[PDB]
């Protein structure tokens, strides 16, 4: 069972990915309101700019 | 964008600790299959071993040789560790877990790999060291002939997916995983991920005792320490392109009810670890090929293959007409 | 002489492209939102 | 992808067929594209011969050389095969197995 | 923009223009026949004279102030 | 005597056969698979 | 299938985001067209909204960016 | 589908014939079993073999080179113009290539690659011939010109040849660069790449007051790189020490099939486009320029090659002042020009490479020729002649049309040029007949006899120069088709 | 504002190109010309070959030229004179090339002057483009293989030349 | 004022690989460079110009201008090497030979 | 879009500015190997080819057959570039 000493630096490692996902996906998600898109083009681009006129000026 | 400096620094930050730990659990891991203990005095388990020697080697005085290139022999190792943290702006973690959601973002990595060469090769002339300098024409060759096999795969999974970004190459493996179908472009793809990271059986810069100085010789302190950081930040994110490209990324193993109440990233982080794992296993396991050999082997083994399933691929989709 | 522009193998163009002017790369925007 | 065989110059002989098959081309094949081809093809295998005697390798080169002429021959019966059908050559011999056919 | 291949995947902005300064010229004898027609693509390509009425405009703002 | 030539060849150079093979079925397959497939389905 | 989807989504709302649009570029141009009168006023020879191009056909008014569409 | 390909199969031909020599040749180069024998010249053999099954392809398919002319109309034009244009290119390069074969065996040059690399070169003209569009004339014009880099460099241990190769590439890439310069901002003015679309644009204006200067620096630049490419001055200095430089076949070579593929390209884009005055006053002052210079520098010469460097550098002169008049007897006259002084070239470096073999270097070398071989002596003296012009020679054809152009277009000053130098070239081309038939040297040299290849060339061509004025009539009737076929 | 700091990055990195006593430097220098070149480009909207440049250009030419250069070890005394001399004949060629194209746009290219009002809300949005947009990748990818397939293959011939002659001008076999 | 600016950008490094030719006659290698800075600028000329067009054909060429500056490279650096181990040196004066 | 890129430039920086803290912090307690260019001009090549590749492969889908034949054409003429390199020893280090 020794070898499971092994086991932590590579769970750490493991951890620490987790965090570099998750903690952005968290940030971006407080400062936006929602979470990222993928696949953001043109066409949401253009959805965005007029959805801020359409929500503001009503 | 008041924001995104918090974003890159958790992406930074957990990645230098995340290869600080690298390092330790490649002596764990190697030494367990020697029968020895390997760290386990410093902290509880050895798990405070990266933090000494990061501590002493910053308490270590700088050496700076009496060289006409000051400048760039400091600036080589900053170019090398600046390409490889900044390669992680596009990688996703989960969906929606990525920093920049390049369209473009496989020619970025491709960009990227293409630019590793350069802190190699000035490391190299810049130290005014005949050994340096042959040893850095060596690993700069070495690179840049496995790069040609690398694009070649890459364009692989570009046919199959028909999209550069990142996300879309992983979400295009909902159905299958690419390697199944692609399990030798996936083996070939691990081997020349060994030969650009200048790992084992493909070690040049590690065969001093073989008569070859490596590049990095005249180093000493923090840019002996920027050159290893960013070679093994360059093997984690290695074994991510092989998740991301053949394993499906953050996808579960099974499309079932079970296997997705656990998250996307823990599947990503699991699958870049048992890569990281084998790349481990390959040092312990065998001998190093000379620099004759492996350069045999990037243009007339893995150049070849990599072309032929090119063309394979290419013509079994356009016949059946399964392209994206 | 006058008018070379006016001989026919000086208008390649205006019989090819008419041939391919229903080829995505080069249609008006709006002929997908009808056909 | 969109295609036009239009030429520049109208064929000035009856147009038996103003795009033919390749098989079609190769099965309208006459004793003198036959000739043209065997011609070509004897020639290459001879110069390949000729010029393969001081290097050594005269049988290597007698390929090589038939090689070229075979493309070549194929070549130069394929073009007259075709532009006799589509009309560009003379070709009586066309238009009266047209006529029947 | 002669070509009509545009560079976001459609018809290009100035190749209607194009089309019908080569279609006019196609059975015009006389070059001078097509002049408005020619100028219009090349209005189209640099909007020389668009922006010279614009900046005209700017000027006699920055006179009347 | 050209069939053991091909098979020394093989022999001496597995990596070059391979490459050769797949490649190979790569090209044969739009060559004359597709064409099959086109004409099975006009009929 | 998925992409057909989003694409045919987009094409039924098109028309309204389209009529909208035109709506505010007229209101827009309606407006400058009242400040081009006014500033170019006692300016003699001058043709409110005079259209450059000899054929009439309406095209945009162009911005003097190179590509302002993908930023 | 496979039909419309009949308009490239020369093309396609030569292409696959290349291929086929290089991996012959590389396969047998390389055998230990035939010991690694030199493939030069069998691999010259079936080269030559290969070009003049092209040329009979190209000759035998003369409507078929029409056929689907709208589907490959945003790639090349084909028309009469281009079709004899690209006969003659073939012929060129097959009398080159049957003037190579004693240089292979008795020099050893081994290097098979040299063919193919002239054949590449030849693929890279023809397409240079039909090509219409800046994009399609640049690639074609960058083949080529690869090719020659590399074959001017190519006894690659001589200080003169590594010296040739060098100056050539950057004067090369130099005014390649200037010359894609000139197509950007051709296409940045006009939106147009394509040589009818260019017509269009073009016609009707010229300079009106309201020039695009984007259009007229685009022509600038495009004209001094053709005119870097055909050697005209002030753009010249990299051709005289190229021609000495490079090996002599390569000399050859580079003396005649790339000027007849430029000048196809500048009839194209020029004649065809429409700037006007100032394209044809560019020629006329370079032509002005060639003739004063390449007059005087060829009589200051003592070496052969030197003296047909500088001599065709004139004759170039002599060529574009029909270039600039802008007339169908102008182009006409042109196209005759070119053709005579490429067979009257073919002739000289036949009579160099014969030379070669017992090193001939110097004018003074050729002292006593025609004591020791006085039939040679004889054929170049001919040639000599008919380079100075001297009626009823071929060369005389060209001379005349200096003149009458210069009285046709009304300018004096150019036809007292034409009498000056033609009068310095007269002196510096007898010299050589004076060296070989009334000099009484002490020291001989006695040259080995030519080949039959060489031989039967140069009989050929030395019967051209002598009678080609008693049967003109099928050069003429030709070149007046092709001036023709340039509009209609 | 940023082209102007694009521009002068470009012209400093340009001119230590065309003055560094040593080539490696010089090449050094280039690949600092290129990235920002590739900075412009991504400004244009061009990825592909704002990508393509940093592929190209830097990962493999200004590989091959520092290969060639550094191996070379070019002393200072071979190449080394003093520039002093060549300010006037430098002064008018640049000068004559700046006074005529600097200026070469203007009177075809007219710019449009920022005035102090908003013409941001004359911009025209067309959705009908926007529905399925293509990137520069598959809109270049869309012509290079089909219409315009033969200057491809004619760049594949240069392509062949260049490795032939890079073989037959340097090998020296063992 | 952006087709200017993006012009000026590849005029003056058009420019900078003119003063480059005529500031190095002792150093042929800085004159290579130079013709590459100039095939830089045109091909900038050329995407700059097909992104003002909205037309295609500069951005086709573009790309083959590409191809065709990567192979002039690699042939004038082995006519360098060939040169320089000829004659042990780049200087300039041992490559002066040929003249008159 | 564009806008993706923005991150990756303030990502730029924040590297720049760890690698000059860590670097920073301790300061203050003649034989030409032509196989090199060799090796440089393969790259070079088959750089382009995987350049040339990116378009080809995200528009196999538009260009169908005719877009693949002439991809199959422009590979076979690099590929007998490799061959012709290949017999010539210059894939051999030894
Ligand atoms: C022999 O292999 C080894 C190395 O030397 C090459 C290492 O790089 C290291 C040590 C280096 C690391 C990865 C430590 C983690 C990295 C860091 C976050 C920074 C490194 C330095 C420190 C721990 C102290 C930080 C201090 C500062 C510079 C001030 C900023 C606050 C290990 C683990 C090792 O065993």
């Amino acid at each position: 069972l020794v070898w499971l000493e092994a086991m932590l630096p590579l769970g750490i490692i493991g951890g620490m990915l987790c965090i570099m996902g998750n903690s952005q996906y968290y940030i971006h998600k407080a400062y936006h309101g929602r979470p990222k898109h993928i696949g953001h083009d043109e066409w949401d681009v253009a959805m965005e700019r007029r959805d801020k006129k359409v929500v503001e000026k009503a | 964008y008041i924001a995104v400096p918090a974003e890159i620094l958790g992406i930074i930050l957990p990645l230098l600790l995340g290869v600080a730990f690298l390092v330790l659990a490649e002596r764990k891991v190697m030494a367990f299959v020697q029968r020895r203990k390997g760290p386990d005095v410093v902290g509880s388990f050895g798990l405070l071993q990266p933090l000494a020697d990061g501590l002493k080697l910053i308490l270590k005085e700088p050496i700076s040789p009496s060289s006409a290139n000051f400048f760039l022999f400091r600036m080589a190792p900053v170019a090398t560790f600046m390409l490889s943290l900044v390669a992680w702006a596009v990688v996703p973690f989960d969906y929606g877990m990525v920093l920049s959601d390049l369209n473009i973002g496989l020619l970025y990595l491709f960009a990227i790999s293409s630019l590793g060469v350069y802190g190699i090769i000035i490391a190299g002339r810049s130290s005014n060291s005949k050994y340096a300098f042959l040893g850095a024409l060596r690993s700069a060759a070495q690179m840049v002939s496995y790069e040609v096999s690398i694009g070649l795969i890459l364009i692989t999974v570009l046919i199959c997916v028909g999209s550069c970004n990142l996300s879309e190459i992983v979400m295009a493996q909902k159905q299958i995983w690419f390697g199944i179908p692609l399990f030798p472009v996936l083996v070939m793809f691990f081997i020349s991920c060994l030969a650009e990271t200048n790992r084992a059986p493909f070690d040049l810069p590690e065969a001093e005792a073989e008569l070859v100085a490596g590049y990095n010789v005249e180093y000493s302190s923090m840019g002996f320490a920027l050159f290893f950081l960013g070679e093994y930040a360059n093997m984690i994110l290695m074994s991510g392109l092989c998740t991301l490209f053949f394993l499906g990324g953050w996808l579960p193993i099974l499309d079932l009810p079970i296997f997705k109440k656990i998250p996307g990233s823990i599947w990503f982080s699991i699958k870049v670890l048992f890569f990281l794992f084998l790349y481990i296993w390959v040092r312990a396991a065998f001998p190093r090929y000379r620099y004759d050999q492996l350069m045999g082997l990037g243009w007339k083994v893995f150049l070849p293959l990599s072309l032929a399933w090119v063309v394979s691929v290419s013509g079994l989709l356009v016949t059946f007409q399964w392209l994206p | 002489p006058y008018g070379f522009w006016t001989f026919e193998r000086h208008n390649a163009q205006l019989r090819w492209d008419p041939q391919i002017s229903q080829v995505a790369g080069r249609r008006d925007p709006y002929d997908d939102l009808l056909e | 992808m969109n295609t036009d065989i239009t030429a520049l110059e109208k064929a000035q002989y009856p147009v038996v067929d103003r795009n033919p098959a390749f098989t079609k081309v190769v099965g309208n094949f006459s004793t003198l594209d036959y000739l043209r081809f065997s011609t070509i093809t004897g020639i290459s295998v001879t110069v390949g011969y000729l010029s393969g005697i001081k290097p050594g390798i005269k049988g290597p080169s007698m390929v090589t050389g038939g090689l070229i002429g075979l493309m070549g021959g194929f070549m130069y019966a394929y073009q007259n095969s075709a532009g006799r059908l589509m009309g560009f050559f003379p070709n009586d011999g066309e238009v009266a197995s047209y006529q029947k056919r | 923009m002669a070509s009509g291949w545009g560079i976001t995947g459609n018809k290009g902005r100035c190749y209607d223009f194009w089309m019908d300064f080569s279609e006019c010229m196609s059975h015009c004898r006389e070059p001078k026949d097509c002049t408005l027609l020619r100028e219009d693509y090349l209005e189209c390509l640099h909007h020389s004279k668009e922006f010279q009425r614009r900046n005209r405009i700017y000027k006699e703002e920055q006179r009347k102030l | 005597p050209v069939m053991e030539k091909l098979r020394m060849f093989v022999a001496q150079e597995p990596v070059v056969a391979a490459s050769c093979l797949i490649g190979g079925v790569g090209l044969f397959l739009p060559a004359v698979v597709r064409p099959i497939l086109d004409s099975l389905e006009a009929s | 299938a998925l992409k057909e989807e989003k694409y045919a989504a987009r094409r039924t709302i098109l028309p309204i985001l389209q009529a909208e649009e035109d709506e505010r570029f007229v209101s827009e141009w309606k407006k400058y067209l009242e400040y081009e009168a006014d500033v170019m006023k006692d300016v003699p020879g001058w043709k409110v909204g005079e259209n450059v191009y000899n054929s009439g056909r309406w095209m945009p008014p162009a911005t003097g960016e190179l590509r302002p569409d993908v930023w | 589908m496979f039909n419309l390909f009949l308009a490239v199969f020369p093309e396609i031909f030569i292409i696959n014939a290349t291929f086929i020599l290089l991996i012959h040749g590389v396969v047998f180069s390389t055998s230990k079993k035939y010991d690694y024998p030199p493939l030069a010249s069998n691999v010259g053999w079936l080269g030559l073999l290969s070009v003049l099954i092209t040329l009979l392809l190209l000759a035998a398919g003369a409507p078929l080179l029409t056929i689907a002319h709208l589907f490959w109309n945003n790639l090349f034009r084909r028309d009469n113009f281009t079709y004899f244009c690209q006969i003659f290119l073939l012929l060129s390069t097959a009398g080159t290539i049957s003037m190579c074969f004693d240089f292979f065996d008795q020099e050893r040059f081994d290097a098979f690659e040299f063919i193919v690399l002239i054949l590449l070169s030849t693929c890279g003209m023809l397409f240079m011939i039909s090509a219409y569009d800046l994009i399609a004339m640049y690639l074609a014009i960058e083949l080529q010109s690869l090719c020659f880099y590399v074959i001017a460099a190519s006894k690659r241990k001589s200080e003169f040849s590594t010296e040739a190769g060098l100056k050539y590439l950057i004067l090369g890439a130099f005014s390649s660069g200037i010359l894609l310069f000139g197509c950007s901002m051709i296409y940045g003015s006009t939106g147009a790449t394509h040589f009818d679309q260019l017509a269009k644009i073009l016609t009707g204006y010229e300079i009106t007051g309201a020039r695009s200067s984007g259009i007229f620096m685009g022509i600038l630049f495009i004209a001094v790189g053709f005119l870097f490419k055909i050697t005209a001055v002030p753009f010249h200095m990299w051709a005289p020490d190229i021609y000495e430089g490079s090996p002599t076949p390569v000399t050859a070579f580079l003396s005649i099939a790339p000027k007849i593929s430029i000048f196809a390209n500048i009839l194209r884009v020029f004649i065809y486009g429409s700037y006007g005055a100032t394209l044809q006053q560019i020629f006329f002052f370079c032509s002005i320029a060639s003739m004063i210079l390449g007059a005087l520098a060829a009589m200051a010469q003592t070496k052969v090659k030197r003296l047909l460097a500088y001599s065709s550098i004139g004759h170039v002169g002599y060529i574009c002042i029909g270039f600039s008049c802008g007339t169908i007897e102008g182009i006409q006259s042109l196209l005759i020009g070119i053709f005579i002084y490429a067979l009257m070239t073919m002739d000289a470096f036949a009579i160099v490479l014969a030379l070669r073999q017992t090193r001939v270097k110097y004018i003074a070398d050729l002292g006593a020729l025609a004591k020791t071989n006085p039939i040679l002596a004889i054929t170049f003296s001919i040639t000599m002649f008919s380079y100075a012009g001297i009626p009823p020679l071929a060369g005389f054809c060209s001379k005349f049309y200096l003149f009458f152009a210069a009285l046709g277009c009304g300018a004096y000053f150019l036809a007292l040029v034409g009498v000056v130098t033609s009068v310095i070239g007269c002196f510096y081309y007898i010299r050589l007949v004076k060296r070989m038939f009334f000099d009484t040297p002490r020291t001989w040299i006695l040259y080995e006899p030519m080949d039959r290849n060489k031989s039967l060339l140069l009989a050929m061509t030395s019967f051209f120069i002598t009678l080609f004025l008693l049967y003109p009539s099928p050069l003429f009737s030709v070149t007046h088709q092709m001036a023709l076929s340039l509009y209609l | 504002m940023i082209l102007s700091v694009l521009s002068s990055l470009a012209l400093v990195s340009g001119l230590m190109v065309v003055r560094a006593k040593n080539p490696v430097h010089s090449v050094l220098f280039f690949i600092l010309v290129f990235c920002d070149t590739s900075g412009l480009l991504l400004l244009l909207g061009l990825d592909f070959f704002a990508m393509i440049f940093l592929v190209v250009y830097i990962g493999a030419i200004a590989v091959l030229f520092l290969f060639v250069v550094m191996m070379f070890h070019i002393q200072i005394a071979e190449i080394h004179e003093e520039v002093l001399r060549y300010l006037p004949v430098s002064g008018i060629i640049g000068l004559i090339f700046w006074w005529e194209m600097f200026f070469i746009l203007d009177n075809e290219s007219i710019p449009l002057l920022p005035t102090q009002r908003n013409t941001t809300s004359l911009r025209y949005t067309v959705y009908a483009g926007k529905v399925r947009s293509w990137t520069n990748l598959e809109t270049l990818g869309n012509l290079l293989y089909t219409y315009y397939f033969v200057w491809f293959l004619v760049s594949s011939l240069i392509l062949l030349v260049a490795m032939i002659g890079a073989i037959v001008l340097t090998m020296h076999r063992t | 004022m952006d087709l200017i600016k993006y012009f000026t950008f590849s005029m003056i490094i058009f420019i900078l690989g003119i003063w480059g030719i005529l500031l190095n006659r002792r150093n042929i290698l800085i004159m290579l460079m130079s013709i590459e800075l100039m095939l830089l600028a045109v091909n900038l000329n050329f995407l700059v110009f097909s992104v003002s067009l909205d037309d295609m054909m500069g951005q086709v060429f573009a790309l083959l201008v590409l191809t065709v500056a990567a192979a002039e490279s690699a042939i004038g650096l082995a006519i360098f090497v060939i040169t320089f181990r000829v004659r042990g040196t780049i200087a300039v004066e041992f490559i002066n030979s040929i003249q008159g | 879009m564009m806008l993706e890129f923005a991150p990756i430039f303030i990502y730029l920086v924040i590297s720049l500015l760890v690698s000059l803290i860590l670097l920073g912090v301790p300061f203050l307690f003649s034989r030409f190997d032509i196989r090199f260019y060799l090796v440089s001009i393969l790259f070079l090549i088959f750089d382009l080819e995987v350049t040339f590749f990116f378009p080809w492969a995200v528009s196999l889908n538009k260009i169908d057959l005719f877009g693949f034949w002439s991809m199959m054409a422009f590979l076979f003429i690099l590929t007998i570039g490799f061959l012709y390199e290949w017999k010539r020893g210059a894939l051999d280090w030894e």
